């Protein structure tokens, strides 16, 4: 309803994740994608301007995701290429805040939505 | 840019004015009107002590209504009133006399108010799958009421009013409900108050700020004549970087000027909520305001002089019930949808109920069937077009079909 | 000038019930009526002297939203 797109996949396997917002004011916001991997803490995975100008990538991903939005249909979309054991976890769609070096709500959040699982793993066949 | 409002002509806004002062007169708990309280303070006029005696009838009927024996030593059984949206209001009066809320008998009320937040938090759930039961501009009004004496309210409070205006919830939010969430986001972000949600508040004003902007009609109202006082009470609060507010603000001075010369403010509360901006001033300014300002004292306006009145019809239809009601009824020239509400009683096959709000009387039932959760009577006029005013406001023309339906919102 | 069923303040001559004459708050501006006197549910909190329950995030808030203040005391530092 929110997040989808998520799986089971061979590393360097790709996925599309997409986040539908229901409310008129998505443009007004930077949006993230956010991960919570088994056992780990928040992390903002990638964040995209109101108007899709700029973007912010952690390091352990560039090259690999691409953020993208679609402030007609009121979704965001997260382009999941070469993926890597380490991408596992859950990924969730939330706001964030543009910056000049965007930046993360991890920590001004206490609810999120149901979110995504991407599970990338050798053992797949 | 910022958002300013140029002074207005003395003799429009002294009008205005005039409009309040009977009702300076109304002390009884259902005519008690704590808005009109701090309109008046905020405004270039005063009602001399009159404001005093008003002030003090809000304390005794607040306070005795709402503690201990819970009914009014004058005035008997408070009949469930004030509502806690209406306490909020009260402790703005408060502010407008330079006074914070205090003693046993003001500590109870805070937390009144305090619990009628988690009530609504409650209810709308950690999910926000839920509603409030009384609505989202209530749920400003408390936080931005409490701020301004000083008082914190939980993260997880701020959430549900942050949750309305970002990008997943659901359904749209009028202009007058996103300003008055804007005013109480302001007063948090002046205050410091939860810096843990520093930057959802940061943004939460200025999506407010776009959204209002985005409601500027081409008349130059934003959303409507009557959402925009309060729309220029939350804009005039903060700069917008990077826009053009000041503009934008000149274009609603503009069409309030229209609005005004067309008798368009004529009820309490709405002239209330205009006065502060025509005196530069916001319910933002009741964190530290200057109580002593000198105000110009009102005079009583000229006596009405009834005069003779024409015989007009007006329809009146409900399609809401089967069988469905429609009538052709007849009134003076003049009189309002309230009087055509009575005669249409007086002449049998017709019934309603009202009940007082700080609006004026509201229409809660019509034939029997009382509205319910979530639903309303809506006033129309023809063609299929809402009323922008309550049945003791809109004065119809003759031929004209008034209907009112069952809506669910 | 108020009737005997009530208090009189002294400098505004506004009139208050008896019963907020020695109660402890100032009703009249002058101070005029205190002169010359004598299981919670799961996430709430009890106050210490009442059956009151609180939410717990109203604990050491700066507000005592118990009558006896209990949920404002202990809120300082180690
Ligand atoms: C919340 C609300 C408000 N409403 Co109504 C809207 N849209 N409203 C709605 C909802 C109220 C129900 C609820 N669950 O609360 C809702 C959607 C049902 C609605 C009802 C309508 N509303 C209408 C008017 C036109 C508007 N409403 C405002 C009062 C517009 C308000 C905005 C504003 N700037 O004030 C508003 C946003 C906030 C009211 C509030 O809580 N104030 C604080 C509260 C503590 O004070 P109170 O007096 O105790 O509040 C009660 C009354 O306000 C009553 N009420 C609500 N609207 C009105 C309008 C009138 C004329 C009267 C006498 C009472 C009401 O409901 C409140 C309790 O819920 C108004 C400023 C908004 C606007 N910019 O157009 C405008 C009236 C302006 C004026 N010239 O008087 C009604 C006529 C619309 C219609 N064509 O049918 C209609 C009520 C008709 C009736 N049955 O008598
Ligand atoms: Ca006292
Ligand atoms: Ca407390």
């Amino acid at each position: 309803l929110v997040e989808s797109g998520g799986g089971l996949v061979q590393p360097g396997g790709s996925l599309r994740l997409s986040c539908a917002a229901s409310g008129s004011t998505f443009s007004s916001y930077a949006m993230g994608w956010y991960r919570q991997a088994p056992g780990k803490e928040c992390e903002l995975v990638a964040a995209i301007s109101r108007a899709g100008g700029s973007t912010n990538y952690a390091d352990s991903v560039k090259g690999r995701f691409t953020i993208s939005r679609d402030n007609a249909k009121n979704t965001v979309y997260l382009q999941m290429n070469s993926l890597k054991p380490e991408d596992t976890a859950v990924y969730y769609c939330n706001a964030a805040a543009e910056g000049e070096t965007n930046w993360s709500l991890c920590e001004e959040y206490d609810y999120w939505g149901k979110g995504t699982r991407v599970t990338v793993s050798s053992h797949h066949h | 840019e910022m958002c300013e409002i140029p002074e207005m002509d003395s003799h429009l806004v002294e009008k205005l004015g005039q409009h309040l002062l009977p009702w300076m007169d109304r002390l009884s708990l259902e005519h008690l009107n704590p808005s009109i309280y701090v309109g008046l303070r905020l405004s270039s006029l005063q009602a001399g002590t009159k404001e005093d005696l008003y002030l003090h009838s809000l304390k005794l009927g607040y306070q005795q209504c709402l503690l201990g024996s819970a009914f009014s030593e004058d005035d008997g059984d408070c009949q469930g009133k004030p509502s806690m949206g209406q306490l909020a209001l009260y402790l703005l009066a408060l502010r407008a006399n330079c006074e914070f809320v205090r003693g046993h008998k003001g500590d109870r009320l805070v937390s009144q108010l305090k619990w009628f937040l988690e009530d609504e938090k409650r209810a709308i759930g950690h999910d926000h799958k839920g509603h409030p039961h009384t609505s989202y501009y209530q749920y400003g009004l408390g936080i931005l009421a409490l701020c301004l004496h000083q008082k914190r309210v939980h993260d997880s409070v701020v959430d549900k009013l942050l949750y309305a205006v970002e990008p997943f919830h659901q359904g749209h939010h009028s202009v007058d409900t996103a300003a008055m969430a804007g005013l109480a986001f302001t007063c948090l972000k002046r205050s410091n108050f939860n810096p843990g949600r520093r930057q959802r508040i940061t943004m939460a004003i200025r999506t407010v700020r776009e959204e209002i902007l985005k409601a500027q009609t081409p008349e130059g109202h934003f959303g409507n004549v009557y959402s925009t006082p309060l729309a220029l009470q939350f804009l005039m609060t903060s700069p917008m970087r990077g826009a053009e507010l000041g503009t934008a603000c000149l274009k609603a001075r503009v069409a309030l000027l229209a609005s005004l010369q067309d008798g368009a403010f004529q009820n309490a509360l709405m002239i209330s909520q205009l006065l502060p901006v025509l005196n530069h001033k916001t319910y933002i300014d009741l964190i530290f305001p200057d109580c002593l300002a000198p105000r110009v004292m009102l005079e009583p306006a000229a006596e009405t002089i009834p005069q003779t009145q024409e015989i007009i019809s007006v329809t009146l239809q409900v399609l809401s019930l089967l069988p469905p009601y429609r009538q052709s009824i007849s009134v003076l020239a003049g009189s309002t949808v309230e009087d055509v509400l009575k005669k249409a009683h007086e002449l049998g096959g017709f019934t309603y109920e009202t009940q007082a709000s700080l609006s004026g009387p509201y229409l809660t039932s019509v034939m029997g069937k009382a509205a319910g959760e979530r639903e309303f009577w809506q006033l129309l006029r023809d063609p299929n077009t809402p009323l922008l005013q309550g049945i003791a406001d809109y004065r119809p023309k003759d031929g004209e079909t008034i209907e009112l339906r069952l809506v669910s919102w | 000038s108020c009737p005997p069923t009530k208090f009189q303040c002294r400098t505004s001559g506004l009139c208050v019930p008896l019963t907020w004459r020695c109660d402890r708050d100032l009703d009249c501006s002058d101070g005029s009526d205190e002169e010359e006197c004598r299981a919670c549910l799961a996430g709430e909190l009890r106050c210490t002297l009442s059956d009151d329950c609180i939410p717990l995030t109203w604990r050491c808030d700066g507000h005592p939203d118990c009558p006896d203040s209990s949920d404002e005391l202990g809120c300082g530092t180690n």
